[PDB]
């Protein structure tokens, strides 16, 4: 979240090529590096939202410790390669 | 000056034990097991101080379990939760039959009941001789202190050298286990080896009742014959502070569970009407002293300073400024 | 009359609303009527009346009560 | 068992009071005496106590006429003190409405207009 709204929020992070190559390696470079833990996590949250959102539409509301990091990171992701002025065509 | 009770909330029957949940349920109320002449009420207790948007207080009985006969101790279970997802009742109810009832309820029609048989004496106390709560300990009139699990096995027998009238589960350190003779020999059993690690000793007889301080795990609390004693561990085996709690004879000592220095006495069922001194280690006197028709059963707020004596057809609230 | 007939079931209400005094003022408005007239519906009236005064006598009883 | 209930009732604690007297009361099978007596101290504890049904059934037990009429006024006395008059209509009368009636009667002619509330 601090990513997405704080660093890509600045409209002069268009500008550097650098920024944007750098941040890419970052992103890539979590999911080559470590992505056991990755993928635990993905697994984890995706079955932690499933239980409690299916008991909860019996008759209960969803609770308020839920953490949806992986809402924030798609959407990271789109924020992320959503703008080209470097027509690096980066998605590749 | 008699104290009348802060909040007082109506029952069905003389309350004969009344014990609030040690443990988080998951809910914004506390739980209140107040076991009847024939029956075990589960209850929710919402407070003003709690919440303000409670006025006085909010009491809602959850559930009402057939017991049959008096239940004289009620031990909570620490996997007790009231989450909507998985909702557990568990409870364990010693009655004047010699025999443990382990209620295990989902809060929603099913209802399970075990009768775990084997005593020979009545049993006085029973806890919860485990984290996980798998382990019940009961201690009784035969002399003997026994472990039991969830499906009624014993798994050890300490023999006792007098009546076990307290048995109290260590706080914070495992495998300790405080079993309270009833010559006053209060005994600490280890529940790996089953030898006895300690034993201490109260000046007064009889020793009726003894708790563990679970702010300051060294402390421990007891009420033998018309004193109250307190000691205090690794140090020695004599009493630190003796004062007297009461005229007639001193009967339930319970310790705070929001203060190492606050602890309630209560009087014996008798020709006087059962009368609670609230004491406090620093003054010489009780800070509260309120008086109940009938009395029996006594047990402190996990969180608030407060505590609840269960009288006749009543339960007795009392608030402790600190 | 009809605020009479409204003054009824209010009265009847499990709720009372109206006081004693308020129901012995009634009374006595509906007794000066009484007076001035002579000076179906009437059996309607009757019957209203009566329960009226079962009712303050009630609420009469619960005042003293209380 | 009446020498434990004495203490009982010094003791103060009534619901003992009341168990005891019933397990009295057994004994004392063919005592009709004994059985008015206990029976009277039940009815007695329950009014203090504030268990008027419990109370009145007590009273309707009594095999002693003179001692269930005494019980009969003390209940009358006692309800109108705290204003439970609802319960005293329900509870019906031996064929003694009118001595209820009398009772308050008398009282009313005995007491003065601008303190009591027998009259209302």
């Amino acid at each position: 979240l601090f990513l997405t709204e704080a660093v890509v929020g600045s409209e002069s992070f268009c500008t550097d090529e650098f920024f944007i190559r750098r941040i890419h390696k970052l992103v890539t470079d979590f999911p080559t590096l470590m992505p056991m833990k990755v993928k635990q996590l993905r697994n984890r949250a995706e079955e932690d939202a499933r239980l409690i959102q299916m008991s909860m539409q019996m008759g209960n509301e969803p609770p308020a410790s839920l953490r949806r990091d992986l809402e924030h990171l798609l959407l990271l992701i789109g924020e992320l390669y959503r703008k080209d002025p470097f027509h690096l065509e980066l998605a590749l | 000056s008699a104290s009348n009770a802060t909040y007082t909330v109506d029952c069905e029957d003389y309350v004969h034990v009344v014990e609030f949940n040690p443990f988080d349920s998951g809910e914004a109320g506390s739980l209140l097991a107040y076991g009847g002449i024939s029956y075990v009420v589960i209850a929710s207790c919402r407070f003003q101080e709690e919440d303000s948007t409670v006025e006085g207080i909010e009491f809602k009985t959850l559930k009402t379990f057939h017991h049959g006969e008096r239940v004289v101790a009620i031990a909570w279970s620490p996997e007790t939760r009231c989450d909507a997802l998985l909702p557990l009742l568990r409870f364990a109810t010693a009655a004047g039959d010699k025999k443990i009832r382990i209620f295990t309820s989902d809060f929603q029609d099913k209802n399970e009941y075990k009768v775990i048989e084997g005593h020979s004496g009545y049993i006085n106390d029973l806890v919860f001789c485990s984290p996980e709560g798998t382990d019940i300990a009961s201690v009784g009139d035969d002399h003997t202190c026994r472990i039991w699990d969830l499906d009624g096995k014993q798994i050890a027998m300490f023999i006792l050298r007098s009546p076990g009238m307290s048995v109290a589960w260590h706080p914070e350190g495992a495998f300790k286990l405080m079993v309270a003779e009833k010559t006053g020999t209060i005994r600490f059993y280890d529940l790996t080896t089953h030898q006895a690690i300690l034993s201490l000793e109260s000046v007064q007889v009889p020793l009726m009742s003894a708790d563990w301080c679970v702010r300051n795990t060294l402390r421990i609390g007891a009420v033998a014959g018309n004193d109250w004693i307190i000691w205090e561990m690794p140090r020695s085996s004599y009493p630190q502070d003796n004062k007297p709690a009461h005229a007639d004879r001193a009967r339930m000592f319970r310790w705070s569970k929001c203060n190492e220095n606050v602890f309630a006495t209560t009087g014996y069922p008798g020709k006087m009407k059962s009368q609670i001194a609230i004491h406090h280690l620093a003054h010489p006197q009780p800070i509260l002293i309120g008086t109940a028709p009938v009395g029996s059963g006594l047990s402190w707020h996990r969180r608030l300073p407060l505590c609840v004596v269960g009288g006749y057809r009543k339960l007795f609230f009392w608030l402790t400024e600190m | 009359l009809t605020l009479l007939l409204d003054a009824l079931p209010l009265l009847e209400q499990k709720q009372v609303i109206f006081s004693a005094e308020q129901t012995y003022e009634l009374m006595r408005c509906l007794e000066d009527r009484m007076a001035a007239k002579l000076e179906q519906d009437s059996s309607i009236d009757n019957t209203k009346v009566e329960m009226l005064r079962l009712a303050l006598a009630r609420n009469l009883a619960r005042a003293i009560v209380t | 068992y009446n020498r434990v209930l004495r203490l009982l009732e010094d003791v103060g604690l009534p619901e003992l009071v009341i168990q005891l007297a019933t397990i009295a009361i057994g004994e004392a099978s063919d005592d009709w005496r004994s059985q008015a007596a206990l029976r009277t101290r039940i009815f007695k504890h329950h009014l203090d106590m504030g268990h008027n049904n419990q109370a009145y059934d007590a009273l309707t037990q009594i095999p002693d006429p003179s001692r269930q009429l005494d019980c009969l006024r003390q209940l009358v006395v006692v309800l109108c003190e705290r204003s439970q008059l609802q319960d005293l209509v329900e509870f019906p009368y031996v064929n003694l409405h009118n001595e209820v009636v009398g009772i308050i009667e008398s009282r009313a002619r005995a007491v003065d207009l601008m303190t009591h509330n027998y009259y209302e």
